This record gives C-alpha cells, sequence and structure tokens, in this order.
C-alpha cells in the first residue's frame, strides 16, 4: 500500500503544481471591486428604512 | 429601637429582591423546583412592603393606634395570610423534597407536565390556604375591647388558626425530614462520604431554624391568650414577634446561598 | 386521493338526511374540509369549513345554526348532520379538501359529490355568460369584486375553478397567477386590486366547461356567476 | 389583522407545537444510556441477553424492566474520530463499560488487550463531556478468568503486582486498578460488577444503578448533596 | 519507495516556492487605503422556539423566508421566519442527525448523521405528509454535511475521509472524492455550481471537481481541524474556521491565505461561518455563546451578535441577505437584522 500511497501522492503534487500563476495584488483588487460594487445593495451593511424591512413588529 | 426592624427590612427587600432577579435572569435557574423559592420570595417582598412598616409605626408611636378600625383589621388580616403562605411555602418545598426523593423517576430533570402541575397545585393551595385562614378576620371575627390598640386577642380563633398554621404544618415537615433521614441512611445501609453530611447538615438546620424561629412565637402566642395565670409580658411578646420577623429575613440566605448555581448568579451579579 | 360522499335522494322538508364523505389516499386529519353546493343551472355557494383538529368551524349566514357539521379523523370520514330542509336546499353538495401553511394550495382536489333533492359579504361578479369561440383561439374571462382583494401582507387571495360537464370542479390558479399542479400551462392569471381576467394561450377541446372566480380574503366564502365556453 | 389562511395556518403551527410537546414529554421518561468496550470484551452477549429478557452505524435496543423504559446506544462498529461526536452524548443517564477479563495475556495487532482497555476507561471517564456521568463497568469472562488464573500468572500484565494469585485476589486487584482510574471521585463514581452465563442479576444491578444515578440527580437539583 | 518520498517533498517545496514568489503584495495593505465600516448594530426580531434538544444545522431558503433546522430529538422544523409560524414537523428515523440541506427550489430536503445515511424527503407529496423518498447508503462514516446541487444529484460529506456526489433517482453514488487524511466536515458550493471544496480534519482543504472527481487544488495553513467553510459571493474565494480561534480567507486563484481574522482573547474554537450578500462582511460562531462579525478587507471586528445561552452551532445569511439566522445549543434559534 506504501508504493502505491506515494506513487499516488505524487501524480497529484505533479498536478496541483502545473497551474496558471496570477498576482495576489490582482485578485485582492478584483475582490475590493466585487465588494464596492455590490455595497450599495447589501441591507446589513447599509440597514433599509422599516418601509421596506420584512422584519418588523407583529 | 424601631431602627433594628428598619435594617431588617432593608435586609429582607434585598436579599429577597436579589434572589428575586437572579432567579429571572440566569436561564438554569427557570425550573420548577425553583418556583416554589420564588413565591417564598415573592412572600417576603409582600410582607416586607406591606407589614413591617406599620410595626414600625405602631413601636414609634408605643402601641397607640390612630387610624380607623378597617384599617387595623386589614393589617392583622394581611400579617396572617402572609405568615400562613410563608410558613405553607416551607412545608410545600418540605414535601416537594419528599416527593423527588421518593418519586424521582418523574422528578428527574424538573421539567415536565407532571412537575409542573403538581407545582401549580401545591402553589395554589398555599396560597388559597392562607387565604381562607385569614379571611375572619376581615368579617369582624376578630373581637376586641379598646379600639385604640390593635392586636388579635380572639380566644375562639386563635387556637385554631395557631393549630392550622403551625402545629399541622410543622408536624408533617418534621415527619417528612424524619421519612427523609431514614430513607438516605437505608439506601446508604443496603449500598455498603462529605456530600451526603452535607445533605443532612442542610436538612437538620432547616430544621432547627423553622423550630427556633416559629415554635416559641406560636407557643407564647397561644399561653398569652389562653393561660389563665402566667408570667406573660410585652417585652417577652415583642421578643417572639422580632424572632419571627427575622425568619423571613434568614430564610432566603439559607435557602439560596449553599446552591452552587446560587451562589454563581450572586457572584456573577456583584461582579458588576 | 379519492373522496365519496354519501346520502341524497328525496327528503321531505320537515325531514333530516345525514350526509357521510369518504376519505382516502391521503392524511385526512392534517386537512381542513369545505362543502360546496350546486344547485341545477346554477353557480356554486360555500357551505361550512373545518380546520385542522376541529379546532375551527364556520358556517354561511344562510345556514348558520340550522346545520351541525361533525369530523372523525381515525375513521378518515366527514359527516354532515342536516336537521332542517327547504325548498332552496336541493343542490348537488361536494367535498373540497383544503390544507392551509405557506406555499399551500387549497382548493386543489374536489370530490366527486352526492346529488340531493327536497321535495358585509363580498360582491363576485361575472359579466360574460356565455362566450362562444372555436378551438385553437384564444379566450379571455374576467371577473371583478365589490373589494379589494390585496392583503397587506401582498397577496391577493382569488381562485379560479374550472368545471367540465359531468365533471366536478378543478383547481386552476390560486393566489391569483400560480398554476396548480396537473394543469397545463396554457392558463395564466392576472389582474390588479378588484378587476382580474383569465387567460388561455390556445382553446382545446378539453377546455370546454364553467370558469368560476373565487375569493378566500374573509368568509363567508362567495362564488361568481361563472362563464360558459362552447364551440 | 391576519387573513383567515394565515389564521389556518397559526392554528396549523399551533398544532404542530402541541404535537412536539407531547413528543417531547414522551421521550423524556426514558432513561438513555451509552454502551462502550471492545467487540470481544462482551458487548454482544450483554445485548444479546438484555435483548432476549425483555448496516454499518450505531445499533440502537430497546428494552424494559420493573415498568422503566431504556434507551442503549452502541458506537462500536462507529471506528473515527470519537471526540467529534462523543459531544452529542451529554445527556446520556449513565455509561456502560465492558472489559473482558481473560484478555490479559493476550496480544492485539496498546500492545496487550488489557492495558488499552484501561487507556480507553481513563479517556472515557476523564472526557471533558461526561462531568457528572456515572460509569458502569461489567465484567463479562470471570469464568474463563478462573481457569486461566490457574495457569497464567498474572504478573504478566501487572509487572508491579506481588500480590497472591488467587482468583479473589486478582479479582480484587483488577477491580481496584480500574476503579483508581477515576480522577473526579467526588463528582463522578464507578459501579462494578461482575457477569457470566447467569443474567438475571446484571439487569436489576443495572436497574439499581439508574435508580440510584436519578435519585443524586434530583438531589442536586433541589440542592441537597 | 525513498525515490517516490524524495519526489513528492521536492514537488512540495516546488509549490511552496512558487506560491512564495507571487506574494508581492498583502490584502490588509492595500484595503488601508479604504474608510472602515461603522460599528454594526444588529437586533434581533423573531425568537423560533419549539425545539427541545440541541440545534446543529440550518439552512437559509432561495426565497429567503422559510428555513430548516436539525435538532437532536429527531424533529426537523420548517419555519417561517416572516410569521415564526412552523410549516412541517419531519420525525427522523434517527435522532442523531448532525446536517441539513434544503433544495433549491424547495421540493425535497436532506439530513444526516451517525446513522451514515443520507435520508431525501418530499415536501410536495399528493399525499399530503413529508415522507423519505430515497435513502443514500454506503458511506462507513458519520455524514458531516450535505448540498442539493440540483434536483437531480446531492453531493453529501461523511467522516470515512471520502465524500461523493449521489444521483437520487439511481439511488448510488457516481463519483467518490479521496485525498483526504482526515474526517470531512464541512462542504460548500460555489454560485455556478461548477467547484466545490471540503474541510477535513487534516487541517486542510481541498477543491474538487464535480465531473472530473479529482482534487484540482489544495489548502494548508490551519493549526487544527477545520470545521466550516464557505464561499465568497463572487464565487473565487472561500473562508474557513478551525478550533484554533482563528478564520483564514483563502481565494482560489492565489492558492495562499489572504487575511487572517483573530482575536488575542479568543480561545475557543469555531462552529460555522458565512459571508454576507456583497461579502463585506464576514460572519463566524464562536464556542463562547456569541456570534462575530469580522471585517473582511480590514480583519477588525465590526460587531459581536450575543445572546445565546449555549454554544453557537450554524447561522446562516439569507440569499437577499436582509437578514440572518444563528443556532444553539440551547435549543433556540435567533434571526438578526
Ligand atoms: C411575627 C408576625 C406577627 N403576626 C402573627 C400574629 C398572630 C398570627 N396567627 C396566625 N395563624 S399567623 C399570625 C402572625
Amino acid at each position: 500500500a506504501s508504493i502505491a500511497q506515494a506513487r499516488k501522492l505524487v501524480e497529484q503534487l505533479k498536478m496541483e503544481a502545473n497551474i496558471d500563476r496570477i498576482k495576489v495584488s490582482k485578485a485582492a483588487a478584483d475582490l475590493m471591486a466585487y465588494c464596492e460594487a455590490h455595497a450599495k445593495e447589501d441591507p446589513l451593511l447599509t440597514p433599509v428604512p422599516a418601509s421596506e424591512n420584512p422584519f418588523r413588529e407583529k | 429601637y424601631a431602627l433594628s426592624y428598619c435594617a431588617l427590612i432593608l435586609a429582607i427587600v434585598f436579599g429577597n429582591g436579589l434572589v428575586c432577579m437572579a432567579v429571572l435572569k440566569e436561564r438554569a435557574l427557570q425550573t420548577t423546583t425553583n418556583y416554589l423559592v420564588v413565591s417564598l420570595a415573592v412572600a417576603d417582598l409582600l410582607v416586607a412592603t406591606l407589614v413591617m412598616p406599620w410595626v414600625v409605626y405602631l413601636e414609634v408611636t408605643g402601641g397607640v393606634w390612630n387610624f380607623s378600625r378597617i384599617c387595623c383589621d386589614v393589617f392583622v388580616t394581611l400579617d396572617v395570610m402572609m405568615c400562613t403562605a410563608s410558613i405553607l411555602n416551607l412545608c410545600a418545598i418540605s414535601i416537594d423534597r419528599y416527593t423527588a426523593v421518593v418519586m424521582p423517576v418523574h422528578y428527574q430533570h424538573g421539567t415536565g407536565q407532571s412537575s409542573c402541575r403538581r407545582v401549580a397545585l401545591m402553589i395554589t393551595a398555599v396560597w388559597v390556604l392562607a387565604f381562607a385562614v385569614s379571611c375572619p378576620l376581615l368579617f369582624g371575627f376578630n373581637t376586641t375591647g379598646d379600639p385604640t390598640v390593635c392586636s388579635i386577642s380572639n380566644p375562639d380563633f386563635v387556637i385554631y388558626s395557631s393549630v392550622v398554621s403551625f402545629y399541622l404544618p410543622f408536624g408533617v415537615t418534621v415527619l417528612v425530614y424524619a421519612r427523609i433521614y431514614v430513607v438516605l441512611k437505608q439506601r446508604r445501609r443496603k449500598r455498603i462520604p462529605l456530600r451526603e453530611k452535607k445533605a443532612t447538615q442542610m436538612v437538620a438546620i432547616v430544621l432547627g431554624a423553622f423550630i427556633v424561629c416559629w415554635l416559641p412565637f406560636f407557643l407564647t402566642h397561644v399561653l398569652n391568650t389562653h393561660c389563665q395565670t402566667c408570667h406573660v409580658s410585652p417585652e417577652l411578646y415583642s421578643a417572639t414577634t422580632w424572632l419571627g420577623y427575622v425568619n423571613s429575613a434568614l430564610n432566603p440566605v439559607i435557602y439560596t446561598t449553599f446552591n452552587i448555581e446560587f451562589r454563581k448568579a450572586f457572584l456573577k451579579i456583584l461582579s458588576c | 386521493v379519492q373522496l365519496v360522499e354519501s346520502g341524497g335522494g328525496l327528503v321531505q322538508p320537515g325531514g333530516s338526511r345525514k350526509l357521510s364523505c369518504s376519505a382516502s389516499g391521503f392524511a385526512f386529519s392534517s386537512f381542513g374540509m369545505h362543502w360546496v353546493r350546486q344547485a341545477p343551472e346554477k353557480g356554486l355557494e360555500w357551505v361550512a369549513y373545518i380546520s385542522s383538529g376541529s379546532g375551527t368551524i364556520y358556517y354561511a349566514d344562510t345556514v348558520k345554526g340550522r346545520f351541525t357539521i361533525s369530523r372523525d379523523d381515525p375513521k378518515n370520514t366527514l359527516f354532515l348532520q342536516m336537521t332542517s330542509l327547504r325548498s332552496e336546499d336541493t343542490a348537488m353538495y361536494y367535498c373540497v379538501r383544503s390544507i392551509y401553511y405557506y406555499g399551500s394550495s387549497p382548493f386543489d382536489f374536489w370530490g366527486q359529490g352526492t346529488t340531493l333533492t327536497v321535495s358585509s359579504d363580498i360582491v363576485m361578479t361575472q359579466a360574460t355568460s356565455s362566450v362562444p369561440v372555436t378551438p385553437g383561439e384564444s379566450v379571455s374571462i374576467s371577473c371583478r369584486s365589490s373589494k379589494s382583494l390585496l392583503h397587506s401582507n401582498g397577496n391577493t387571495y382569488l381562485y379560479w375553478f374550472l368545471q367540465r360537464p359531468g365533471q366536478s370542479p378543478q383547481l386552476l390558479i390560486y393566489r391569483m397567477s400560480n398554476l396548480a399542479s396537473g394543469v397545463p400551462d396554457r392558463f395564466s392569471g392576472s389582474g390588479s386590486g378588484t378587476a382580474f381576467t383569465l387567460t388561455i394561450s390556445r382553446l382545446e377541446a378539453e377546455d370546454v366547461g364553467v370558469y368560476y372566480c373565487m375569493q378566500h380574503l374573509e368568509y363567508p366564502l362567495t362564488f361568481g356567476a361563472g362563464t360558459k365556453l362552447e364551440l | 389583522t391576519l387573513s383567515a389562511e394565515d389564521k389556518a395556518a397559526v392554528e396549523r403551527s399551533k398544532m404542530i407545537d402541541r404535537n412536539l410537546r407531547e413528543d417531547g414529554e414522551k421521550a423524556a421518561r426514558e432513561v438513555k444510556l451509552l454502551l462502550l468496550g471492545a467487540g470481544e470484551s462482551g458487548k454482544n452477549t450483554i445485548v444479546k441477553q438484555m435483548k432476549i429478557i425483555h448496516t454499518t452505524g450505531i445499533v440502537e435496543t430497546h428494552f424494559t424492566f420493573k415498568d422503566l423504559h431504556f434507551k442503549m446506544f452502541d458506537v462500536g462498529a462507529q471506528r473515527s474520530e470519537r471526540k467529534k461526536w462523543i459531544h452529542c452524548f451529554e445527556g446520556v443517564t449513565a455509561i456502560i463499560f465492558c472489559v473482558a477479563l481473560s484478555d490479559y495475556d493476550l496480544v492485539l495487532a496498546e500492545m496487550n488487550r488489557m492495558h488499552a482497555s484501561m487507556k480507553l476507561f481513563d479517556s472515557i471517564c476523564n472526557n471533558k463531556w461526561f462531568t457528572d456521568t456515572s460509569i458502569i463497568l461489567f465484567l463479562n469472562k470471570k469464568d474463563l478468568f478462573e481457569e486461566k488464573i490457574k495457569k497464567s500468572p498474572l504478573t504478566i500484565c501487572y509487572p508491579e503486582y506481588a500480590g497472591s494469585n488467587t482468583y479473589e485476589e486478582a479479582a480484587a486487584y483488577i477491580q481496584c486498578q480500574f476503579e483508581d482510574l477515576n480522577k473526579r471521585k467526588d463528582t463522578k463514581e464507578i459501579y462494578t460488577h461482575f457477569t457470566c452465563s447467569t443474567d438475571t442479576k446484571n439487569v436489576q444491578f443495572v436497574f439499581d444503578a439508574v435508580t440510584d444515578v436519578i435519585i443524586k440527580n434530583n438531589l442536586k437539583d433541589c440542592g441537597l448533596f | 519507495l525513498d525515490q517516490l518520498r524524495q519526489e513528492a517533498e521536492q514537488l512540495k517545496n516546488q509549490i511552496r516556492d512558487a506560491r512564495k514568489a507571487c506574494a508581492d503584495a498583502t490584502l490588509s495593505q492595500i484595503t488601508n487605503n479604504i474608510d472602515p465600516v461603522g460599528r454594526i448594530q444588529m437586533r434581533t426580531r423573531r425568537t423560533l422556539r419549539g425545539h427541545l434538544a440541541k440545534i446543529y444545522a440550518m439552512h437559509w431558503g432561495t426565497d429567503s423566508r422559510l428555513l430548516v433546522s436539525a435538532s437532536q430529538d429527531g424533529k426537523l422544523i420548517i419555519w417561517d421566519s416572516y410569521t415564526t409560524n412552523k410549516v412541517h414537523a419531519i420525525p427522523l428515523r434517527s435522532s442523531w442527525v448532525m446536517t441539513c440541506a434544503y433544495a433549491p427550489s424547495g421540493n425535497y430536503v436532506a439530513c444526516g448523521g451517525l446513522d451514515n445515511i443520507c435520508s431525501i424527503y418530499n415536501l410536495k407529496t399528493r399525499e399530503g405528509n413529508v415522507r423519505v423518498s430515497r435513502e443514500l447508503a454506503g458511506h462507513t462514516g458519520y455524514l458531516s454535511c450535505c448540498r442539493f446541487l440540483d434536483d437531480n444529484q446531492i453531493v453529501t460529506s461523511s467522516g470515512d475521509t471520502t465524500c461523493a456526489l449521489w444521483d437520487i433517482e439511481t439511488g448510488q453514488q457516481t463519483t467518490t472524492f479521496t485525498g483526504h487524511t482526515g474526517d470531512v466536515m464541512s462542504l460548500s458550493l460555489a454560485p455556478d455550481t461548477r467547484l466545490f471544496v471540503s474541510g477535513a480534519c487534516d487541517a486542510s482543504a481541498k477543491l474538487w471537481d464535480v465531473r472530473e472527481g479529482m482534487c484540482r487544488q489544495t489548502f494548508t495553513g490551519h493549526e487544527s481541524d477545520i470545521n466550516a467553510i464557505c464561499f465568497f459571493p463572487n464565487g473565487n474565494a472561500f473562508a474557513t474556521g478551525s478550533d484554533d480561534a482563528t478564520c483564514r480567507l483563502f481565494d482560489l486563484r492565489a492558492d495562499q491565505e489572504l487575511m487572517t481574522y483573530s482575536h488575542d482573547n479568543i480561545i475557543c474554537g469555531i462552529t460555522s461561518v458565512s459571508f454576507s450578500k456583497s461579502g463585506r462582511l464576514l460572519l463566524a460562531g464562536y464556542d463562547d455563546f456569541n456570534c462575530n462579525v469580522w471585517d473582511a478587507l480590514k480583519a477588525d471586528r465590526a460587531g459581536v451578535l450575543a445572546g445565546h445561552d449555549n454554544r453557537v452551532s450554524c447561522l446562516g445569511v439569507t440569499d437577499d441577505g436582509m437578514a440572518v439566522a444563528t443556532g444553539s445549543w440551547d435549543s433556540f434559534l435567533k434571526i438578526w437584522n
């Protein structure tokens, strides 16, 4: 079992290694852009008035 | 001095309010068994708000009553009904402990329809019995002489009221606690630590406090009313009344300060 | 899911009759029951309703007190103790299922019913009684109510029922454009406040029948006059 | 303000609440106990005998004795990270532990079976989720122990052992060693019993232990003890 | 054997070097140049009652109104959050339920636990009562999590260290996911349903392909077992929660940690993690009886959702983001807005 496990591990590592690589800064910028784009329509971040809030006094 | 009564009232209100708020706040304390303690605390709060201030007024005035006879009758009725309710609540707590010891299967976790039903029935029975015992006073049955003196002096009512309020519940509680002691000792012997000794000490101290608090007062109460020739003095009556009133002040300490959950709740509250 | 009503026949005005309905194939205990009458060549009319567990009972103003209704969950049978009878009581009685919860479709299943012969409320009206039309052509049916059916919750309590010849009414749309299960997508409902209309993309030979508009905003339930389609 | 349909939904919700309350009341009256041990420790024999007196996953066994309902859960077949689901049994009334008394001279692929059983008992007893949960210990292979002890000395399992090789002394030593693993004796107690072909006494002992545990829990609730 | 082990070590070192070489900048440095969000105040609006046991799992509906909660008493309750009315009560054949799921269409629900079997119930039966439709047996460990890919297939996680995709109509798993050294604890589905990630006790999170059935990517860095995992709303990133009192944000593309959410005074574990609709805020549950809101782009604490009397086990945000619901072991479920 040791030989088979070591093999499967080495092919898995080899396949994972060969992947396209981009920069972290671009990913962070994309995340910030996505957050700011939809920030105006987030009820939790910007509480809505009672006229639209469905959770109110019964 | 009346300042002693004022301090006693302050201690009573502080302790009962603290216990009630601790029970209300901490979630685990909301259980069927603690409802009896809550009722006892409510009765103590009512006693603190209603009766002792008027007793302090009498002490300051030296027994001189200037209000209408209706006020005196209401005062006597309230005092009697509070005292009977407290004694019967103690008896109900004892009988609940007995039921837990003897019939534990349903008592487990102190929750369910069976537990709530019996607790409500006992509380209602206690309150109804106190109200029924105290009602005859409102009907003018408490015959009195000089209107300026507010007290209970009717031979016919006194003996029956004292019997029902103390001797029946007192004997029931004593027998119940003796039976519980026998049950625990027999179980220990059949099976064959400091925890069982602690429980025994709890039972013994509760019984001793109940005795030393109530038995002398009722004994003096009956002797003064029915003894044709006894060396009774007003000072002794006042001392017995104070010893019976301090029972309510000392009850919450004995009934809550020695319980782990109550101790934790009190420590958390005082930490703020 | 089947409902079989029992009882009927000729009954004198001074007599009494007891109708029984057998429920099978579904959890009768959790389903509320309704009774709807239909006199010969007349429209529908709600009679009574029982909620799950028999905790709530309603009767129409013209039947209140006179008629007694009972439920028997263990036997899955519904009874109607029909104490007194008048001439106007002659009509066919239909048993209707009803379950009330979010997303539910009450009045979805209607029983076969039985025929019995005897020897303020929101007004529902339908201007069109008969609308001849050939197969394939689109057909529109309009219904109106005297009071707005739009509740503060944001939904309108309107129902559409189709009764084919020799067949009991079948639910089509409920509150107020959703398609009932098992119905073709041809039917579509629309409206606003008080004006509602039912539209069919293309009529087929199976669409021949009478369409009834019903409101469920408040009891007693009221049924429209009914519009018949023929070719 | 609620509509007729909303009122019907509210009534249905109230009926569901009543049904849930009834189910909870019915379920709160059944004693729930957990059973632990090795496959050869006698768990199967215990379960079979108790069932007679009255696929992967956990086995549920129901039995009644003296108008008292019992619920037994077996997790032996569930070999996995136990600490990730042991907390599910916080409300267990008691824990049943079975260990074979004759496995002291056998070997397991700790190396010795008895050492592994003691380690498991120590781990379960000291588990943070079983602070007030009592433990019941059953010895299932004492009859084989009678023969085995007369031939194989007990010193193999316990080098520090120096007492007599007689049966009673060995049994007492094993019981004391098993009991000594408890660190919170004040908070919890261990009930020990010896099981053999006879099965009448096992159910009575279990019932007595459950009754004692319930009595102690109710004393805790009332504040006594 | 030795040569293969050396090759594996060399490959791991090369992967680590490649990941490090692209760590030119950190998320915190870039996000330092924006205004932080103010104190978040949330008041409980509804307190759902009816459960008599611990709450272990819950899932919000697509309509953002209906939700289902699982308890140890063997009852599944579907709550109408707007009115708090109970819609359905499903008695479980096994009371040891550890997870529950709600179908995107709302026709079916799933649950599982120590029974090692996932049961599917039909909420739209012509019979009128909720009954189990199919049972997914075959797992050798307790079910940890389950999520509905679509009406036809469901993906489930088990404690046997393997995850499988089950076809409801067929009843036989079509794909099996293997590679986790520890028991799999949680699952999360991407917004597009193209990919999903799983967490295991080996302190590593792996990326799996629905159709290929292979692990494309692996994540490491946690000091303890991972209990919670949730995808970022954009779908390009996810966050994980472990017992070491820290939440780590992992993005699929960078294959490295972007930011760490932790506080010195917190020493307890983390049960559940969820994201806001826009992803601006991060919500995580803790064993200290309250939920903490974390600034996703700055890691600063935004608020605390206290009020639970026991461990907070599960929580979820509505699809529209209107409100967030939290579950706890005290048998009470609260909705915050
Ligand atoms: C210490 C409080 C003084 N009031 C007592 C006076 C007479 C009496 N009789 C009862 N049956 S109770 C009661 C209360």
